[PDB]
């Protein structure tokens, strides 16, 4: 039951998200047979890196570094929203909730989950990008001109402390699900059936952590505190974006992201 | 939330 639910969540988590934490840590610890990721630390290494990905993927693109990076960020975020949506629909009970509530949960859940999964791709020195084939240094990101130089920093700060807890993909699968099924999102119509799903997810999470992190009794408690922390990180990310939105006349926000940000905080 | 609704 609870062990069965943890297994089901792990399997769809693996199906919904290509680059897993296990895979990410192997790349970052050189514990991989693959070619090391190309490192990006300045103007010229960014250009070199882009040369290489011109042979892997593919209308408008700025010649200003910070805006171009932020545009690349937007498209990755859009692709994360899709993945997170397919994941949520795999959570037993979710798709049977009122549609307006489903939309609300994703609207408020999506960024919290993004910063959670981003942690997996980070260490204190930088972040993996493009499916793990590149690595952008933290310091290079801190150097970007305002207001973009401070865009990734709080996300690194979160991840450094979060990664200290050593969750693996199976823990993360349930943790994410608990976050999505929060009955205290603003504007929910039917709180009860959401809490009823979260209750069982919470139980599965507690059990999973007791079994796999036996040395850290009270890891459950510490995880629960992170879920709330994330709420304020998003809140402050959203304030940063309204600044960018108003003062950066060049770039245009992506429509899906506008949808999520609108009337949010 | 047009796009979100469609995703859902
Ligand atoms: C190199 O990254 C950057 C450098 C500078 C600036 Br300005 C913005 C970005 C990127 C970001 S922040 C963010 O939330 N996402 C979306 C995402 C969603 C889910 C996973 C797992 C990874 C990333 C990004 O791509």
């Amino acid at each position: 039951d609870l062990r069965a639910l943890a297994k089901h969540l792990y399997d769809s988590y693996i199906k919904s998200f290509p680059l897993t934490k296990a895979k990410a840590r192997a790349i970052l610890t050189g514990k991989t047979t693959d070619k090391s990721p190309f490192v990006i630390y300045d103007m010229n290494s960014l250009m070199m890196g882009e040369d290489k990905i011109k042979f892997k993927h593919i209308q408008e693109q700025s010649k200003e570094v910070a805006i171009r990076i932020f545009q690349g960020c937007q498209f990755r975020s859009v692709e994360a929203v899709q993945e997170i949506t397919e994941y949520a629909k795999s959570i037993p009970g979710f798709v049977n909730l009122d549609l307006n509530d489903q939309v609300t949960l994703l609207k408020y859940g999506v960024h919290e989950i993004i910063y959670t999964m981003l942690a997996s791709l980070m260490n204190k020195d930088g972040v993996l990008i493009s499916e793990g084939q590149g690595f952008m240094t933290r310091e290079f990101l801190k150097s970007l001109r305002k207001p973009f130089g401070d865009f990734m920093e709080p996300k690194f700060e979160f991840a450094v402390k979060f990664n200290a807890l050593e969750l693996d993909d199976s823990d993360l699968a349930i943790f994410i699900a608990v976050i999505i099924l929060s009955g205290d999102r603003p504007g929910l119509l039917n709180v009860k059936p959401i809490e009823d799903i979260q209750d069982n997810l919470l139980q599965a999470l507690e059990l999973q952590l007791k079994l796999n992190h036996p040395e850290s009794s009270q890891l459950f408690a510490k995880l629960l505190q992170k879920m709330t922390d994330l709420r304020q990180i998003v809140t402050e990310h959203v304030q940063l974006l309204q600044v960018i939105k108003k003062t950066e006349t060049d770039m245009s926000l992506h429509p899906l992201l506008q949808e999520i940000y609108k009337d949010l905080y | 939330h047009k796009i979100l609704h469609r995703l859902l």
